[PDB]
């Protein structure tokens, strides 16, 4: 049956050796080779190595260069900070626990780390969607008469703590539950066991609708907009050089966010969907490995897209790191 | 437009 089944678990390695053993307890060597889950940690390493600096750079120069602390910056600096909750909440404790073979800390620090690193990609995601809301409504103009000023910047970073914690904690209180995922040396919420007493089913389809194809239709929308405001104003200002420039620059970054957007979510959406749609199936430690290497990993490519191609956050980093040197 | 792009990090 492809599973062995516990209390706060499941192992997606067959019992019928009787060599399964719980991943609180146990190393699981049997459900992947000991040089596999140092690979494991080391990828946790590099993601550290560079997740790290490159997040806590952003927040640093921020301190140091008063002309990036402006409302419109607010949200880019929550999304640092929620790189920084991926890093520590998951990637750290995901290395000692690799290298360990097993999620040593017990159930009690599955929710924790679970929560954590949950709420971590969740802010993260809902960051890049109110980025995308402050920008169409700031070049795109919807509203008359509209300022975009600090108070609309703190409400949405506000914004997104909450819609984190919409789908972060519920999982801690009854809805669906965090488990060890994949090679069980992390944890996450379980979207891919039948688990009605959690009524799993309904928080995967919440996750899916909720936080997935609303932040994935707001992001097109948003953008779709702001393509078609630059494109029309270079239109009607063909003796401009310049704005011929920015429209080429605004439909490159434009692409680059919403293939990133996609690179990050859509495997996670992809095989919930199909172990929805195919529930009775087969999956393997490392196959479930796949969706949260691709949204883990995000916690470096994303912040390069959004502060280091940023020409004023790119600029003040360089001058940071090169003392004073332009 | 250019100023709004430049005050959202855009160009
Ligand atoms: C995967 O399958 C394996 C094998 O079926 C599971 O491991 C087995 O778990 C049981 C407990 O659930 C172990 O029971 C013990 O058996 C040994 C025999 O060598 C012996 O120490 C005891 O009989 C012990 O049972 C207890 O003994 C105390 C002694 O005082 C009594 O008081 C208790 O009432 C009770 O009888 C068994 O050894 C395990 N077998 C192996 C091979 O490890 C394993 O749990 C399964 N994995 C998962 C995740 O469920
Ligand atoms: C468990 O995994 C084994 C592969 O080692 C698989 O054979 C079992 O049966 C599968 O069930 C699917 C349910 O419809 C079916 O589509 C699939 O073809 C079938 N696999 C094969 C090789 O025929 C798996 N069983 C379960 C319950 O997951
Ligand atoms: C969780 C991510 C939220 C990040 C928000 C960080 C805001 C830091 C900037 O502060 C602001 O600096 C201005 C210039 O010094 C002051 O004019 C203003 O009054 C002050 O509020
Ligand atoms: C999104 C559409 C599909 C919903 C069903 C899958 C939800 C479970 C995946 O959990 C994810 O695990 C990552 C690594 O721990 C976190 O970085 C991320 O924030 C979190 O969401
Ligand atoms: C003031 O001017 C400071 C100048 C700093 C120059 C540093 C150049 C070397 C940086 C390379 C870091 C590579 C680290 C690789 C670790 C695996």
């Amino acid at each position: 049956m492809n599973g062995t089944e516990g209390p706060n678990f499941y192992v997606p390695f067959s019992n019928k050796t009787g060599v399964v053993r719980s991943p609180f307890e146990a190393p699981q060597y049997y459900l992947a080779e000991p040089w596999q889950f140092s690979m494991l940690a080391a990828y946790m390493f590099l993601l550290i190595m560079l997740g790290f600096p490159i997040n806590f750079l952003t927040l640093y120069v921020t301190v140091q260069h008063k002309k990036l602390r402006t409302p419109l910056n607010y949200i880019l600096l929550n999304l640092a900070v929620a790189d920084l909750f991926m890093v520590f909440g998951g990637f750290t404790t995901t290395l000692y626990t690799s290298l360990h073979g097993y999620f040593v800390f017990g159930p009690t620090g599955c929710n924790l780390e679970g929560f954590f690193a949950t709420l971590g990609g969740e802010i993260a995601l809902w960051s890049l969607v109110v980025l995308a809301i402050e920008r169409y409504v700031v070049v795109c103009k919807p509203m008359s008469n509209f300022r975009f000023g600090e108070n609309h910047a703190i409400m949405g970073v506000a914004f997104t703590w909450v819609m984190a914690l919409a789908c972060a904690a519920p999982p801690l209180v009854g809805w669906s539950r965090y488990i060890p995922e994949g090679m069980q040396c992390s944890c996450g919420i379980d979207y891919y066991t039948p688990h009605e007493e959690t009524n799993n089913e309904s928080f995967v389809i919440y996750m899916f609708v909720v936080h997935f194809i609303i932040p994935l239709i707001v992001i097109f929308f948003c953008y779709g907009q702001l393509v078609f405001t630059v494109k029309e104003a270079a239109a009607q200002q063909q003796e401009s050089a310049t704005t011929q420039k920015a429209e080429k620059e605004v439909t490159r970054m434009v692409i680059i966010m919403v293939i990133a957007f996609l690179i990050c979510w859509l495997p996670y959406a992809g095989v919930a969907f199909y172990i929805f749609t195919h529930q009775g199936s087969d999956f393997g430690p490392i196959f479930m490995t796949i969706p949260a290497f691709f949204a883990k990993t995000s916690a470096v490519y994303n912040p390069v897209i959004y502060i280091m191609m940023n020409k004023q956050f790119r600029n003040c980093m360089v001058t940071t790191l090169c003392c004073g040197k332009n | 437009v250019l100023e709004d792009l430049k005050s959202c990090g855009l160009f």
